[PDB]
């Protein structure tokens, strides 16, 4: 955000890693700085708050420490996570003082503490293009992309056509769904349909691509399977009109 | 009840 | 009568040693119930009178978040002020904060306010009531700028005028024991003739509560007396309250003079006067 | 700015009565800025064991603070209160009189 | 319990009218929000309210009982995109407090429903396949399959389409022998070829 950013964004990390948040904030001075959190359900629950520069309040009993070193730099850490750690972590601050009390947050830290590795994969992906029966009954054609078997169960999925990102008539499932709802740890799956117009479709001088951007193990993680390391990957399908 | 609003810097 | 409850506010800068002193204390008609200082141990907004120490522990963490707020802005506009003032890092300086909210025999609101003072002066303060503000320089109007632009009034007529009432007859209610009581003063008069010629007598008042009382003097042909001298009233210090008013007259006559207190405690006007 | 020298009565709680027990009360008002030294005085000798209420202000500003003791009237001894403060330029001394 | 919210979902159609409440247990409040929070993103204040009465910005109006302890905001002339979750928060005690959240979701309004369903291939394999279920009207709910081994997604919404058209679609796939479309759970008068 303008205000205030926060990273990293997204965090697959196994019960016993060191967290590490950070927050800055940019456009005003002496601030109010939060760390929410919204677990199990929506719920912002405060878990530090802060108004000023090396002042640090804990609402609860906690296995989480912040600091503020600075006066718009604000941290979240944990010298070793528990599964009850797994979140999304806002930062947020408030106008110094008590004003209206509006809080403005950062873009939002989503914390997963897997319990083993194992069974993190990252999601195949295929587009699969229109049908010419819709395509002459409708006169529209509809590329659906298609992410599996990937886990933990969060993706970004965004259309490229040409290079450029395109938001113009796309339709994301807003959460994905188990493979097997019977496990706990089953896989996942997502889909995804960019409709454009018949005549932009057949051109075969356009470029379509399903791009996914999948959050997972980190570099140095400690891994043993055979397979490589599912880290942190893009993984993607493309396609190419067709007269015919 | 102390302010909880209003309290802004000068 | 009347009732009202008030918080004071003060932050004395201490360049060189440490962050400014804070000192926050909190009123309901002439009794204290609460307090936070900065330079104690506790961090906390501690109690001052009994019947505000039922009140929860979420009420205890919310005071001490608000005051601490209150505190932090105020180590700001310190900074600030220098600054406006194009004065040195050395020198010691003063912010203080008032606030508060009248209501009368029916518990309903009379007035707010909410004033702001630097280095013993007014610099900031809300009319009687409204949107309104007063601003006593240069530096004052630029602040009046800003609270304008943020409707500081508006969300301050909503606490003054809203909660600040509803809390006030939430204590008046709890601690009605202590603060609906109402302490008639308990009076005697002391002799002293000045080397003879002429003579004093003081009129004393004694526990009473609360500290709003009238005293006076008055003669045989007329009433009134600009002629005399009377102390501002003081605390005894178990709560109650203390004050006397003293006169000049000659060593003759005496007895001609009379002394009438006022006080809501007393259903009706006391005299009394001289006696061998 | 505004400095304002303070206001001082030095009395007792209750009637003084010779021998028994009592508070020594020393009253300060009206003054700015707020630090201020005040030492209450048996037979001019300081008294370590001493308290005070909260700063607190006035309509003008002006602090005021009050210090106490617990102390037992003597007979022909005298209790003052000792003030400073930026405002005095050099400490005054008032004495305590039963009655007054 | 603090601040108390009735989670959702709540289905408006397009243009109707949504409410939300909210109420709030401490008298001590002394401020009141609404912030709207999309799956993914992190919460944005649509609106606050410190005063008895109401408060009216664009298409959204908040109302604050202070008596009765009651926080509301109404959307008039809902739009598919308001679709999100609703947190309704109290500023008490120096900081904010925040409801469970309500979730809302806005039903388009599908001018001419044109149900069918078809199937597509994968661009780089002639063999993998999934059937695509679309153009039907918001009165229809997918539901999941038994026997999960034929994998069906629930609804879909077409964002911001452009050309006067927006439409619903629903996708299923399965690496299932027996291949083909052939669905027993809802609405009839679709046409699917060969």
């Amino acid at each position: 955000s303008q205000t205030i950013h926060q990273w990293p964004a997204t965090l697959v990390q196994p019960v016993g890693s060191p967290l590490s948040l950070e927050c800055t904030v940019e456009g005003t001075s002496n601030p109010n700085l939060y760390w929410y959190r919204q677990a199990a359900g929506r719920g912002l629950q405060l878990l530090f708050y802060s108004v000023g520069i090396g002042q640090i309040s804990s609402e609860v009993p906690q296995n989480l420490s912040a600091s503020r070193p600075q006066d718009r730099q604000f941290i979240l850490s944990s010298k070793k996570l528990l599964l009850s750690d797994s979140g999304f972590y806002l930062c947020a601050w408030s106008e110094t003082g008590l004003g209206t009390g509006e809080l403005f947050f950062g873009e939002g830290s989503r914390l997963t503490v897997l319990e083993d590795l194992k069974n993190v994969f990252p999601p195949e992906v295929a587009v699969f293009e229109p049908s010419e029966a819709e395509i002459s009954h409708t006169q529209k054609a509809t590329l659906v992309c298609l992410a599996t078997g990937f886990y933990p169960d969060h993706v970004e999925l965004s259309w490229w056509v040409n290079g450029k990102e395109v938001h113009s008539g796309v339709c994301t499932d807003p959460q994905p769904l188990k493979e097997q709802p019977a496990l706990n740890d089953s896989r996942y799956a997502l889909s995804s349909r960019l409709r454009v117009s018949a005549t932009f479709w057949q051109d075969p001088r356009n470029h379509f691509r399903c791009q996914v951007q999948f959050y997972g193990l980190s570099e140095n993680d400690e891994w043993t399977q055979d397979r490589a390391k599912p880290v942190t990957q893009i993984v993607s399908a493309e396609a190419w009109g067709r007269a015919d | 009840e102390a302010a909880g609003i209003g309290i802004l810097t000068v | 009568g009347s009732h009202s409850m008030r918080y004071f506010f003060t932050s004395v800068s201490r360049p060189g040693r440490g962050e400014p002193r804070f000192i926050a204390v909190g009123y309901v008609d002439d009794t204290q119930f609460v307090r936070f200082d900065s330079d104690a141990a506790s961090q906390r907004m501690e109690p001052r009178a009994p019947w505000i120490e039922q009140e929860g522990p979420e009420y205890w963490d919310g005071e001490t978040r608000k005051v601490k707020a209150h505190s932090q802005t105020h180590r700001v506009d310190l900074g600030t002020l220098r600054g406006y003032y194009n004065q040195s890092e050395a020198g010691s300086h003063t912010v203080q904060r008032m606030y508060g909210c009248d209501v009368g025999s029916d518990w309903r609101f009379l007035r707010g306010y909410h004033q702001y003072a630097y280095d013993g002066k007014d610099y900031i303060a809300l009319k009687e009531d409204l949107r309104s503000w007063t601003a006593a320089d240069m530096a004052a109007q630029t602040t009046k700028h800003k609270w304008e632009a943020a409707h500081v009034a508006e969300q301050l007529r909503a606490y003054l005028e809203g909660t600040c009432v509803e809390w006030l007859r939430r204590y008046l209610e709890n601690g009605k024991e202590t603060l609906q009581r109402t302490d008639a003063p308990k009076t005697h008069m002391t002799h002293h003739a000045v080397s003879d010629h002429e003579a004093t007598l003081r009129c004393w008042a004694l526990s009473f509560y609360p500290a709003e009382i009238t005293l006076t003097w008055q003669r045989d042909g007329e009433d009134q007396t600009q002629d005399t001298e009377l102390v501002e009233t003081r605390p005894a210090g178990d709560g109650t309250f203390q004050k006397w008013a003293a006169v000049v007259v000659p060593s003759g006559q005496e007895q001609r003079y009379t002394c009438h207190v006022q006080h809501e405690g007393l259903p009706k006007p006391l005299t009394l006067r001289w006696e061998p | 700015m505004i400095q304002r020298t303070p206001k001082i009565q030095v009395y007792s709680r209750h009637p003084a009565e010779n021998g028994k027990s009592n508070f020594l009360n020393c009253y300060v008002s009206g003054f700015h800025p707020s630090d201020i030294e005040v030492d209450l005085l048996k037979n001019g000798e300081r008294i370590e064991k001493v308290e005070h209420s909260d700063l607190s202000f006035s309509k003008d500003w002006s602090f005021y603070l009050l210090y106490y003791t617990e102390f037992t009237p003597t007979e022909k001894d005298e209790y003052a209160c000792r003030v400073n403060h930026v405002t005095l330029s050099q400490p005054k001394i008032v004495k305590w009189d039963r009655d007054m | 319990q603090e601040v108390e919210q009735n989670s959702g979902p709540l289905s408006v159609p397009e243009g109707a009218i949504a409410s939300l409440n909210c109420t709030y247990s401490d008298r001590g409040s002394q401020s009141f929000f609404w912030y709207r929070q999309y799956s993914g993103k992190s919460p944005e204040l649509i609106m606050f309210i410190y005063s008895n009465g109401d408060k009216e910005d664009g298409r959204f109006t908040a109302q604050l009982n202070k008596a009765s302890q009651y926080v509301s905001l109404l959307i008039r002339d809902s739009q598919p995109s308001d679709s999100a979750t609703y947190l309704c928060a109290v500023n008490v005690a120096g900081k904010s407090t925040f409801g469970d959240g309500t979730t809302l979701t806005v039903k388009p309004n599908i001018q001419n429903p044109d149900p069918a369903v078809y199937q597509l291939r994968d661009s780089k394999s002639s063999d993998k396949s999934v059937c695509l279920f679309t153009d039907f009207d918001s009165q229809t709910n997918v539901s999941q399959s038994k026997d999960s081994d034929v994998y069906i997604t629930d609804k879909c919404v077409l964002d911001m389409r452009s050309m006067d058209f927006k439409s619903n679609s629903a996708v299923a796939w399965s690496n299932k022998s027996d291949f083909a479309c052939a669905n027993a759970f809802n609405n009839s008068i679709i046409p699917e070829d060969t």
